[PDB]
This record gives structure tokens, C-alpha cells and sequence, in this order.
């Protein structure tokens, strides 16, 4: 129903801009971005635009066998959605945002997503990294995983 | 008839109520769920030959076991209380409190969505307290219920 | 003669069929397969020697156990009809449905292709729902057959 | 009603009480414990249906099932001594020391406080020494309750 | 029969190569190579060209033991395919496509491979990498494994 | 006397005979073998002395346990045949198949090379499918021979 | 009275001693020390009430079981010989040796010092060797005491 | 006396005599060798005291399991033939073959020497062939001797 | 002629009637039925021959045992009453109550179904109250028919 | 009419009247409970038929039995008293106590309330003392009423 897309990282960008923007904390709705969309100079928001969210897929996704039958693979999809923002605390905003859009779905049986399960599973701060002099980035993350039974054609 | 396809565990949906009412016994927060219909057989052997002559079933029940980790105050209070009753403390009486204990699972794929119902379910034992230090508490159940009132698609 | 030879499990197809119609009955996506015609032994000793003096079979069956993944409706209404019908809840009578099985598989090399054909498999218990959060469903059949009706090599 | 929740272990209170005299008997430093009401059940089943007609419950008793790290002279010397006695060393009388335990714990959320008590209850067996080179000493008790005296929310 | 290659990575060129024009997703069938058939300053394709696949195998093939005989060795053996185009897209579509035509032959028994497994096991994704200032190919693989019976000299 | 030596498990060459011919049952591709010839013991005690005043030996079998990995159709069609003839299908008949056995095994150092002999082995069960998806079929025999008719170093 | 505490094992002292002159019989290096008093339970149920009736208790012992790893010379020539006496080699006659057994052990913080006591230790079986290639000897004992004598602090 | 000290598994010399002529049989390459003199304890309890009022030991043997590495075809063909005799085959007869065990070994320091010796060992089963792929064959022994004839330090 | 089959115990349904009426009396639940034409036999021997020289029959009836755990207040009081009455208290009168009595059991297979019937059961006594605890009344009758009126197959 | 159904042990209250005063005598804690009012039977049979032409009841009596593990002194000092006194020793006078008796159960599902009243009831033997060691006393009685004076349904 709501993405249908062939690929995790476009699956969950369309579930990130389905999001209704009275369910984003902050003045304004984020921005949703395949991560290779931006050059790195380029990358995050400049101010007075709102928040960036980049979007990947950072390890490689199993496919594990489901039965002896070879009819579908048990596949296990790993994603990573970062929020880039000037404002410390709107990315913190972001990532409690994501955690909650991502809740959703949580285990759709292919109803909205074409996936059995939808969920975040680890969160990373990494605002310690921004230095304190210069205006930059501060950065948090979701971690993602993304569970289906996918199809393999053995069997005509 | 319908395809065999695989089950997402957590699609599943348990409900218990009060055979009495048809009302709903609040519970919660499973972790498994086995319901198991069984009887007994008893094989017919004699001298004429080495095969079975014979085979038949008895003693029909469903066995039923759950790990679960909501804890629900209604329904360690309806065990106690026994039929038609609640109780905030051991009863002197006869009955078991007996449960009509339902199912509903999508199919993986929406292909169907089965609905599972047991009568009369009755639990031998019921932990009231499960703690294990730096844990949430979690609680498991075995139980018997008389027969499977329902196993249907329940899809459309 | 025919070599022996090792066999890849993934490449049996099994199958159940109504021993009345002769009709398939819809079941897949198995994980584990065993069946192991067996007999009870009975060893004669006297105080004539101390080593076995005669030894005799009897009881034949076949025990057939078997773990799949996905549900088949078909079967469980089958399981639960008892022979010649199909239900959707517990029936209160004495005759378990009775179930051919036929699994056919080849070598490895190809070599040869074993068909195992079991009459009248018969199952005490069977799993209904058996969930486990954060997983797909598992289920496990124990059951006896009367007698093993074929094995031979069907390649050619 | 009272929605059903989670139990974080490590928030729960547990005391012993001599019931004569309703007096704390010092006790602490607990690491797992189960307190598990049962009955068992006697179910009748006859040759005019494979059902089960009736079920009935009797032999009420508590398990109850502790493991600690603290060990306490009070809990043991009460042991030791038998009812409204302390005794240092065994004793060779007919009546065992009997304990009302009374555990009170919030829910995770605090959404309600469930109060468990249990009267009478004894052990069998008591570890009085419990070395393992290299750790401190942990010890396990189990026993019988006579009844649950009171389950119910506690908090307001 | 559709290959008969005499080592793995032949054998999935092989297998690639053999898919009809009709079973990719893009337009134009992509070209097949090994990875070291291309130095790495002209590696994937120009403009107004079909996208290329590059085979090879990157880790230790195991040969274990498979019986106490000696007679044959079980061989598993693993390779990666990495699809390169400038259209982020078509890597899509192209990892989709070898993932299911590898789905073929999933149980084969030496039928139309030398082997009794080949599988997709895992996917990456490498778009992430690509820097969005300049043109330049995105990257996108699959890891598929692949396992059989493989003939010792011991046994002449 | 022979110095006691290590043994090499793979040197050791298993082979089945029927005793009716001395004729070879094709059988291969073993894991494990176990040879134990066992007897029951008695021992005699009296209140005479607290020490055992006799012990003797009855009941003479030989344990043989077999794990292997390549299926033999003929050896399966034995064991269904019963003695002195093959069968497609389970036998209605009061006679289980012995098979002789022998294995013949080089010490590690080529010090001696013990030939071990066991008349009438029968298998009370005998497992024919035995799959696990992604491995191939692995098989487990017990049974139990009258007695070991050799034991000897067969070295020059 | 005293505060419960948590005990550090290694701090506890193992002494056994014979009953006859309070004279310390030699044993050194415990690795476990299990002590635990028991009692037969008997309770009481009748048709007049499914809770129990009465409990009562009878068959004191203590259960002694030590795992340890020095080899006292003395120790088992002492359960050889039997009361009053020492042997080497197995008594034919019916009184086992009988140990006194004390262990004395400070709390972790000093707090209280545990002397525990038992009397008439007695032992059915006794490692004399327990080798495992490429370790020291390990040696368990099981046991059981009449009674404990002293259960108290021994602190001032 | 003599002090309780340590003992390193490998400085274990053991060995098997024939109790006839006390000439060894060839037997070597143990890996665990566990001694245990036992007697089967009775003991008296009465309505006069909870406490054990007498205790007494009975039908002593010692416990030998020995597990080994090198095969004997000497320890073997004694085992076959009985006392007094080798043969190559079973025996038709009720003596069982008994060996006189003797075990020595230094302590850690080299501070005494303890020297075991059991009389009539018989082992109830013996394993001829205990073969596993990919390893050396390892043989496992457990048998009940008649009595210890010797525990003492054999040094100076 | 007809077959001889099995009877499954449980298939039977037994009734009672009142000979005045042909009136059904109310009786379930039964667990153990059975049912035994019987003769006294009298052998003539004489001094001419050890051998039986005649045997004839006298005394006929049909001893009726049943066990049953469903109690019936109409059953007893007609017991009670004597022949066509029924009563609440014991009966000062000779005449006790005669039932009629029909078993009908479907073979196992469908073969046949066996009808008996039996005129003038009386039994000399009847367990009014028959507890024991923990088990559900279980009520044993032992009685004399007249004679067998009917035994037949009543299948189509 | 009312269906017969059934009864469950632990639901029995019998108590004991002193038939002079319809006073009650205390007693308490049943285990089993059998009353059954039996007759003996005379059968007619006559050369003129092999079946029996006449059967009479005579010699009523209710077997009464009870096993109960409280002791009771009431019960005790009537029965040594005799009719209408009571007393601490043995009387020597012909006439025994004559106890009135009542039984009331609940039906298992609620459809009944049987009550079973005996007049009368008379005691050949009273254990006094019935000491097991570890067990509570366990008292057998087997008497005779003289007759039934009630049995029915005392529901509202």
C-alpha cells in the first residue's frame, strides 16, 4: 500500500515521507534524502532550511533459506537513517521522530510495507563529535532492520 | 483449496474471556504461543499378523502453553476466583476457572488469516511472581482446554 | 547392483494424499523429514548358551516425524475431520485421519531417485499455532505409519 | 480495570514474617523467585465421548522458589528451631518452621503495585554452606505454601 | 547440462550468460565478465553501453571431509557478482535480476550445474559510496554460495 | 605380546554380508561405527561377607551403532526382504534380516590390523528418509549381533 | 538481630575431625563445600478442604557434598579402616568411618563468622583416583550427617 | 602423618595383571581413569527420633571407568577367553575374565606416592571398534572390581 | 459368514429399559462393560474309559458387570422401588427390580455391528456412594440376566 | 427426569447422628467413602428349564465404608459406650452403638444434589490407633446400616 518500492532504503524513504507533519516534533517537516543524493561538502542542511535525514543500507542483507521447498528467501534488511541538523536538539527531536514513525508497521504482515516487520532496533548519538568553535553539524542516528519472505522463482 | 504459506509470529492476536459472558479477560505482552489439539491412540496388534489391524483416538484435549511477560492482575485474579467469580486470595473450591481462549493470525503474505478458538481452557498452576534480578519478570503457562471450537480462514 | 550413494535434503518432494480419493492433500515447506520402518525385537535366551538362541519382529510401524513452516488449512481441517471428511473444530469420534505419504528423491549424482511411499500415517497431536515473537512459526508432526508401501528407485 | 504490564524484578520488596508474632525475620540479597499457586486437576472422561466432561481442582499448595546471596543467622536459626523457637543446632521435633513471605511490587510503569503474600509456607531443606572457590556463596531455597493470603494492587 | 564448468566462477558466468533477454529487468542484457578482465581505470561500463557484471570468488573454498571413506569431498565454495552502471536504478533493477535467476538451480542435482546448491546468500548495497558531485558508477552485489559432492583420487 | 597402538578412525574398511551366500550387501560412506560385544553380570552376595563372593557372565550380544552419510537402496531392500530375500515393501513375516559384518582396520603405525567379525547383526528400525534442509541425509543404525566370530591381528 | 551479608566462599576454613578423640583428621583443598540440612515432608489432605491440613516433618540428615583437589593419604585410609581404626586396604565389616565435619567462615564484611558443625558424616563411596589427561585430579565426594550441632556466631 | 597435596594426572603409571600367573597384559594410552571403592549404605530411622539412629554398609565394590586411546589386542583377546585363557572369538561360558588393576602415582611435590591396587576387575561390556571420522579411535571401560588391595604411599 | 474384527471398547453405547414399559431408564458414563453368557457344565466319567464319555449344561444365565462414573438418581430409585416402582427409601419386599439391557457396538472397520441384549439383569447390590479422594465416584454393579434375547449384527 | 451425571470425591460432607437425640457426632477428614445396600439373591432353576424361573431378594443390609485420617474422640467414646452413653474403656454389654449416617454431594456440573441417608449403622471393629511410620494415622471403618431411608435429589 504505502511504498511497494523494490529496495529497503527507498521502502523506508517513502515510509519517512508518508509521515503526517503533525507527527514531526519540531516547526517543520525534514527532509528525506537517499544518501548519495548530496555531495559531502554539500551535506546536511544550511540554515534557514530544515532538517536533513540521510538514508542507506550500511551491511550487507541475508539471504537465508525458509524450507526445503527453495520457494522463499527469509530476508533480513539492515538500514541506517541519520538526522543532520544545526540545532542539538533537533536532532534529538529527530531520532525520538524516526523511532516513532519507524513504530509503526512494526509488524505489518506485507499490509502498508512489503515486509513482515518494519523496526528500529539501535539509535546512535554522535553530537560528541561536532567541535565546539566552529558552527557544523551535530549528527544521531536509527538503526533499522527489515524482515520478509521474498520469492525465489524455483518453482515456476 | 487455500495455499500452505508461512506465519509471522508477532501478526498473531491472543484474547482469553469469560465463558460466561463472552466478555474479555484482559491479557497480554506473549512471547510464545503453542496450541496443540491431541488425543490418545491405541493400536490394534494380535497373532494373525505383525501390522496393525487397527487404530482409534481417545481422550481428546488441546494442549496450551504460553511465555508471556505483561503481567495481568484480572487474570491471576479470575484463576483464583474460579468460575463466575473473582478472588484477591486462594479459594477452597472445586473448579478450575476456565477460559475461552482465541487466535487470530494473518498469513505471511495476507494469503489467509486464521482464527484459532479453544473452549475451556483450565491452567493446573499460575505464577504469580517470576523475578530474576537485572530482568523483567516473565511468566509461563501450561494449560488444557477441551476442544477447538474454531479453525477456519477467516480472511474475506 | 546400485552404488550407494549421499542425498541432498533439499531435493525431496513430499507429498500427503487421501487414501480414500487418492487425492493430494496440500502440505509444504518442511525443514526436517525422518521415517524409520521399525519392528520390536524379541531375542530368545536359555540356560542352554549364553548367546542368543532365536530372534523374532513383530509390531511393524513406520515412525514418521516431520518439522514444517508453513501451515497448510487444508491439512489441520483434514487432521481434525477424521477419514473421508474435513472440519473446522474438534470432532468427537474415534477414527484419526489417515494420511499416505510419498517423498521422492534423488541422489545426489543423480544415480538413482528413491521413492518412499508410507500407508495410513496417523498423527496423535498436532500443533495449531506455535509462536514464538520475533519469528517465523515452526511446527512438528510425530506420527505412525501402518507400513511402508514402497521404496525402490523410480530414475528411469 | 487495570491495564497489564511489565515488571521490572529488581523493583520488588520480599519479607519474611514468623506468624505468631508478625515479626520481620531478617532476610535480603534475593536473585531469582517464583511464587507459583497450583492445584491438581482431575479430569473425567468416559466411553460416551472422546471430551473431556469435567475437570476439578484440589491439593492447593504455593511453590515457592528462591535464590539468594545474603545469608541471614535469623532464617536459619528459625529453620533450625521450628515454630515460635530459634534454635543453633537441629532439632529433633515433628513440626517444621512455618513463614508467611509477603513480596510488593510495583509495575514497570507504576501503572499498579501487586501485593503477593502467602501463608504458612515451609522447606524441606535449607543450605547452610554453599562454597565455590573464586565467587561468593549463593544458596537456593524451595517450599510449600498453604494459600495465597492476598493478590491485589496495592498502590493509593 | 547449461554449464559443466570446471570451476565456480566459470560456472556463474556460465549461468548468468545463460538467462533469456527477457528475464532481466532493463532493456538491454547486461554484459558478463570476471573481475579481472578489466583494468580498473576503464572497470564498468562507458555511456550508451550495457551495464556489466564482474564474477569472482572472494574467500577460501572449503573441501570437508564427507565420510568416513574418503571417496568424495563436501565442497563449498563462494563468489561475489558486483552489477556496475551509472544509473542508480539500473544497479537496483540488476541486483533484483541475478538474485532471481541464481534462484533457479537453488536444489539442483547436478541437473542443469555441477552442483547440488547454488544460492544467493546475502546482498549489498554500495550506492552510498558513489560521490554525488561528479558521474560516476554506483555499485551494487550479490554473494551467492554454492555446494556438492566434489570426487577424490583416493579410491581410483 | 602386540604393543598397544593409536588408530586412525577413516582406515578402518566396513563391510555386510549375507550369511546365507557370503555374498556382499553394498553398504557405504560411514561416519561412526561402535563394536561393543557386551554380557549382563551377576554378582553373588551373602550375609556372610560385605565383598562379592562370585560373579559371572549371560546373556551374550554385540552393541553395533552405525552413523553414515550415502544410502544404499540394497542394504534397505535387505533389511524390508528378511532373510534370503528383497523386498520393495514392508514384509508381514516374523524373520528379521542378519547381516555378518566385518571391519577391518590398519593400526596408525601399521603395528597390526585388527579384522573384527560380528555374525547375525539385526537392526530392529531402520531409518530410510532422514533429511535436514541444507545438509545432506545423515543416518543412525543400532543394532545387535549373536557374537564375534573374529578378532585378530591380520598383518602378515 | 545480625544483618544478612553476602560471603566471599574462599574465607571459609573445612575441618574434618574423628569422633572418637576430637583429634583433626588431615583434608585440604576444597573447591565446593554444599551443606543442607533436610527433612522428609509429610502433608495432609482430606476431602473436608483442598488446602493442606498440616505439614510435618521427620528422616533428618544433612546432605555434604565437596568437590576438592588435594589427596589426603589419611582421609581415605581413615574411611577404609573404619571407626577407631585406619586401613589399607577395603574392610570387610559393616560400620562406615564416621567424620565429624566443622567449617568456619567470616562474613564479607567481618560482620557475623559462621560455624557450622555436623555430626557423624558418613561417605557410601569414595574417589581414590580421578585422573583426566593434562589436568590435576579432581575429586568428589557426596555424603550425609546425622544432625548440625553448632549453627552460630562465632564473631566475639 | 602425611601432609594433602595435589596430583598431576599424567605421572599415573597404570597397569593390568592376569591374578593367575601376575604377568601383565599389555594395555596403555589412558586419558581419564577414575578409581571409586563404594558400599551401598542402610540406615535406621524409627518413630522414637527424626534422627538417624544407626547406620551400616554393605555389598562393597570398587567403581573402575577408564577411557584410553591405544588399542590392545591382548587386553581384548583376554576379555573374549575368560580366566585363564586368550581367544579370538566369544565364549559360550559364564566366567567373566577378572584382572587385577594397579594404579601409582607421585604427588605434585613428589611428597608421597599412592599406590591403588584393585582385585577382579570385570568390565560388563568392552568396546572392539569406536571409530569416528576426521579422529583417532577412543575406547571407553567402566567395571566393578572386588576390592581395594592396597592404598599407600609406596615412596622411600 | 462375516468377518471377525476388532471393537473399539469406546464406540458402545449401553442402555437400560424398564420390562413394564419397554421405557428407557436413564444410565451414561459407563467405563467398563461386560457381558457373559455362562452354563454350569457337567462331565460324566467311568471306570470303562479315562476318557469324557459326555458334558451337558444346566443352570444358564449372563453375568453383567459394568463400572460407571455418571451417577443416576433414576437408576437407583428404580433399583430401589423393585419392578414397577421407584422409590427413595429401601424396600421392604422380596422381588428385586428385573432391567432389560441392549449394548450396541459398531466393528472397528464397520464390519458389523454387534447388538446384545439381555432380559432380567439384577444385580444383588448397588454402590449408592462410591468416593475417593481425588478421584471423580466410580461405581462398580456385578448382576445376573436370565438370558441372551438377541445377539446379531444390526448394520445394513 | 434428571441426567445422570457425574460426581466428584472432594464435594462429599458426611456426617454422623446419635439416633436417641438427632444430636451430632463430631467427625471429619474422609478420604474414601463407599456405602452401598446390597440384598442377598435366591435363585430358582428346576429340571423343567436350564434358564432360572424365580429370583428374591432377602438379608438387606448397607455396607458402609469409610477411611478418615482425623481421629475423632466423640466418635471413639460412643462407640465404646454403646446406645444413649458414652465412655473412656471398654463396656461389656451386648448392645452396639447404633450411629445415624448422611452423605450430601453436589452433582459435578450442578444438575443434582444427591443426599444418601443410612439408619442405624453399626461398627464390628474401631481402630483406635492406626500409627504408619512417616504418615498421619490412617483409620479404616467397615459396618452395617440397616437400611437406606433416604436417597434423592435435595437441590432447591
Amino acid at each position: 500500500a504505502t511504498t511497494s518500492a523494490s529496495h529497503h532504503v527507498q521502502a523506508i524513504i517513502d515510509l519517512l515521507e508518508a509521515a503526517p507533519d503533525a507527527d514531526w516534533t519540531p516547526t517543520q517537516t525534514p527532509t528525506v534524502k537517499r544518501y548519495w543524493d548530496d555531495a559531502q561538502s554539500e551535506r546536511g542542511p544550511g540554515a534557514d532550511m530544515p532538517a536533513i535525514l540521510y538514508v542507506w543500507s550500511p551491511t550487507t542483507s541475508s539471504l537465508d533459506r525458509f524450507s526445503m521447498d527453495g520457494d522463499v528467501f527469509d530476508q533480513n534488511d539492515s538500514i541506517e537513517v541519520q538526522a543532520w541538523s544545526f540545532d542539538e536538539t533537533e536532532v534529538e527531536q529527530l531520532q525520538g521522530d524516526i523511532v516513532q514513525i519507524l513504530s509503526e508497521y512494526l509488524d505489518d504482515n506485507e499490509v502498508q510495507t512489503p515486509y513482515s516487520d518494519v523496526a528500529p532496533t539501535g539509535t546512535n548519538d554522535f553530537r560528541e563529535q561536532t567541535p565546539a568553535r566552529t558552527t557544523g553539524h551535530y549528527i544521531m542516528s536509527v538503526e533499522v532492520e527489515t524482515r520478509g519472505l521474498s520469492e525465489t522463482a524455483k518453482n515456476a | 483449496a487455500t495455499s500452505p504459506e508461512g506465519i509471522w509470529s508477532n501478526s498473531g492476536a491472543l484474547t482469553f474471556e469469560d465463558p460466561a459472558d463472552d466478555s474479555e479477560i484482559l491479557f497480554a505482552g506473549v512471547r510464545d504461543v503453542t496450541i496443540t489439539p491431541a488425543y490418545e491412540h491405541a493400536e490394534l496388534y494380535t497373532i494373525d499378523s505383525t501390522f496393525r489391524d487397527e487404530v482409534k483416538r481417545y481422550e481428546h484435549n488441546v494442549n496450551v502453553e504460553i511465555t508471556y511477560a505483561k503481567f495481568s492482575l484480572e487474570f491471576a485474579q479470575e484463576w483464583l476466583g474460579g468460575p463466575g467469580a473473582t478472588a484477591t486470595a486462594s479459594q477452597d473450591d472445586s473448579d478450575p476457572m476456565k477460559f475461552n481462549l482465541e487466535n487470530v493470525t494473518p498469513s505471511a503474505s495476507g494469503g489467509f488469516e486464521r482464527t484459532t478458538a479453544v473452549e475451556n481452557v483450565v491452567f493446573p498452576e499460575l505464577p504469580l511472581d517470576s523475578a530474576t534480578y537485572g530482568e523483567y519478570e516473565e511468566y509461563s503457562l501450561t494449560g488444557s482446554g477441551r476442544s477447538v471450537t474454531n479453525l477456519a480462514d477467516t480472511s474475506g
